[PDB]
């Protein structure tokens, strides 16, 4: 019983703690934001990481420290180190790069963020499970915005209504 | 002892 790191998505100083489960997306919007009012000089930070997990959707990302990936013992530790390492390139190269560089920089920065957030998106439910939990929620298998159907995923059909019950409906239509 | 085997799950 382990999990598996599939992708290193981003890299913050957050607030001591804002990790784990409570930096869902699902969880932020239900409960607020663990890192809400973080300022880096003025309050103890620690070197977060947004981990996109192997077998979990893009909604189940949530940040982590280096301590909290070994404490899990998860798997894909090789991946941190890599990370780092083109970190600490790209990081090297930013502080001598003309603001045209920066700028071109910045906008595939940019884009990459707008492109993770669609994958947050449920763009049409494709099924939905016989099984149903005792409040009457099936699961639904969701087609995420901008990723191959390769990618659809089994959800919580009482997480997946919360937010998308449009595409409940027009599922059910 | 045989070895057993629903898939959505979320993160608590």
């Amino acid at each position: 019983e382990f999990e598996t790191i599939e992708r290193f998505m981003d890299c913050r100083i957050g607030r001591k703690g804002a990790t784990g489960a409570t930096t869902t997306i699902y969880a932020v919007e239900a409960d607020g934001d663990p890192n809400a009012g973080f300022e880096k000089n003025k309050e103890p930070g620690e070197i977060q990481y947004l981990i996109k997990w192997k077998g979990w959707s893009h909604i189940h990302n949530t940040w982590e420290t280096e301590e909290t990936l070994k404490q899990q013992n998860v798997r894909g530790m090789k991946k941190l180190d890599n990370y780092k390492k083109k970190d600490q390139e790209t990081k090297r190269w930013l502080k001598n790069a003309s603001p045209e560089d920066v700028e071109y920089y910045n906008c595939q920065q940019e884009l990459t963020d707008d492109l993770h957030k669609q994958y947050q998106i449920v763009e049409r439910i494709i099924a939905h499970s016989n099984q149903k939990s005792a409040a009457g929620y099936p699961d639904y298998y969701c087609k995420w915005q901008g990723l191959p159907y390769s990618e659809c995923s089994w959800e919580d059909g009482a997480l997946i209504s919360k937010k998308f019950q449009a595409c409940i409906d027009e599922y059910f239509s | 002892p045989k070895q057993k085997r629903r898939t959505a799950r979320s993160k608590v």
